[PDB]
C-alpha cells in the first residue's frame, strides 16, 4: 500500500 | 530573531474530502501564495478557476492543456479513493478509548463550592459528548468544557468543568460518549 | 457533512530556502518528507510498517514548488508575506500527579510565516533531554500550527516555561506552566 502523490504544475510564464 | 528581510511563501494543498466511506469524493487543489489562495481545481467544478487577479494565468494556460485535466479530472479515482484505502484501517479506523478521571480542583474559588474536574484524556478519534449528571439528572447549566483538544499525536484531550454547591448523599456522574466503546464510560464522585 | 479529508500539502518560502511535503488526515499528520535526509518520516512509528511513500516524488514536487514561488514572487511585484504572530499554550497530555511521568505540549498556533524559534524552560534553563516537534501543520485559513514535547516527572520544586520568538512579534513569548 502505496500513498500516491500529485504533481505540482509549473505556474504560467 | 533578527533579520527582518522580507519573506515570500508559496503554499500547495491537495484536499480529498469524503463523504459516506469513498461514496462522494470531491477534490480540491488550491495554490495559496502568502496567506491568499490564487488558484485552484474543484473536482465538483472539473477545470482550474482563478481566485483573484494573479492565479488567472495559470487556470487559463492548465485549462488549455487537455491530458493534465483529464488526470486531474480522474484523481478523484486515481488519488483520492487509492490513499483513502492505504490508509483506512489505521487512520478511518482508528480507536483509542478515552481515560476518564474526575477530582475536585485543586484551586477551589468559592467556599461552600467545589469545582469538580472530568478530565477526558488519550482518546480517537476526536468526537466525543462528555456529560455531567447529579443524581442522575443532566446538569444543562454551569458546565464549562474547554473543547476538543487535539495532542498533535493523534491523540486529544478535553476536560469538563462543574461547579457544584454540593450536600452530603449527593452522587455527581462524568459520563462520556465515544466511538471506542459501546456504553457510556462513567465516574462517580459522591459528595 | 464530510466524514473525513486528506491532505497533502507542501510550502516553499524564500529567503530562507526551506520547504516541507507532507499529509494530513482529520488534521493529524500522517507522514512528512524529511529534506535533508530525503527519507518518509511517519508520525507514529507503526504507520511505516503499514504503508509507503516513494520520498523522492516529494523532493520532485518541491523543486517544482521553488521555481513557483519565484514565478509568484515576481508576478506580486514582490508582495512579502505580513507576519502573522503565534498564539501559545502549554498544556500536559494527562492530568498531573506527583513523580508520575507526563508530558509537556507546546501548542504553537495561528502563525506565518512557517519559521519559529522553540526552546523549553525549566527553572529558566533550557532544557533539551528527551524533547521532539512537530514539522509545521497546516489550517484552513492558510496559517499554521506546530507542537512541541517535553517529557517530564511532575514536582513542586520545578517551573517551566515554552519560549517562543516569531517575526510577528516585538518580544519572546514566555507560556509558563507550574503543578498546581
Amino acid at each position: 500500500p502505496k500513498y500516491v502523490k500529485q504533481n505540482t504544475l509549473k505556474l504560467a510564464r | 530573531m533578527g533579520d527582518t528581510r522580507p519573506r515570500f511563501l508559496w503554499q500547495l494543498k491537495f484536499e480529498c474530502h469524503f463523504f459516506n466511506g469513498t461514496e462522494r469524493v470531491r477534490l480540491l487543489e488550491r495554490c495559496i501564495y502568502n496567506q491568499e489562495e490564487s488558484v485552484r481545481f474543484d473536482s465538483d467544478v472539473g477545470e482550474y478557476r482563478a481566485v483573484t487577479e494573479l492565479g488567472r494565468p495559470d487556470a487559463e494556460y492548465w485549462n488549455s492543456q487537455k491530458d493534465l485535466l483529464e488526470q486531474r479530472r480522474a484523481a478523484v479515482d486515481t488519488y483520492c479513493r487509492h490513499n483513502y484505502g492505504v490508509g483506512e484501517s489505521f487512520t478511518v479506523q482508528r480507536r483509542v478509548e478515552p481515560k476518564v478521571t474526575v477530582y475536585p480542583s485543586k484551586t477551589q474559588p468559592l467556599q461552600h463550592h467545589n469545582l469538580l474536574v472530568c478530565s477526558v484524556s488519550g482518546f480517537y478519534p476526536g468526537s466525543i459528548e462528555v456529560r455531567w449528571f447529579r443524581n442522575g439528572q443532566e446538569e444543562k447549566a454551569g458546565v464549562v468544557s474547554t473543547g476538543l483538544i487535539q495532542n498533535g499525536d493523534w491523540t486529544f484531550q478535553t476536560l469538563v468543568m462543574l461547579e457544584t454547591v454540593p450536600r452530603s448523599g449527593e452522587v455527581y456522574t462524568c459520563q462520556v460518549e465515544h466511538p471506542s466503546v459501546t456504553s457510556p464510560l462513567t465516574v462517580e464522585w459522591r459528595a | 457533512k464530510e466524514e473525513h479529508v486528506i491532505i497533502q500539502a507542501e510550502f516553499y518560502l524564500n529567503p530562507d530556502q526551506s520547504g516541507e511535503f507532507m499529509f494530513d488526515f482529520d488534521g493529524d499528520e500522517i507522514f512528512h518528507v524529511d529534506m535533508a535526509k530525503k527519507e518518509t518520516v511517519w508520525r507514529l512509528e507503526e504507520f511505516g510498517r503499514f504503508a509507503s511513500f516513494e520520498a523522492q516524488g516529494a523532493l520532485a514536487n518541491i523543486a517544482v514548488d521553488k521555481a513557483n514561488l519565484e514565478i509568484m514572487t515576481k508576478r506580486s511585484n514582490y508582495t512579502p508575506i505580513t507576519n502573522v504572530p503565534p498564539e501559545v499554550t502549554v498544556l500536559t497530555n494527562s492530568p498531573v500527579e506527583l513523580r508520575e511521568p507526563n508530558v509537556l505540549i507546546c501548542f504553537i498556533d495561528k502563525f506565518t510565516p512557517p519559521v519559529v524559534n522553540v526552546t523549553w524552560l525549566r527553572n529558566g534553563k533550557p532544557v533539551t533531554t528527551g524533547v521532539s516537534e512537530t514539522v509545521f501543520l497546516p489550517r484552513e485559513d492558510h496559517l499554521f500550527r506546530k507542537f512541541h514535547y517535553l517529557p517530564f516527572l511532575p514536582s513542586t520544586e520545578d517551573v517551566y516555561d515554552c519560549r517562543v520568538e516569531h517575526w510577528g512579534l516585538d518580544e519572546p513569548l514566555l507560556k509558563h506552566w507550574e503543578f498546581d
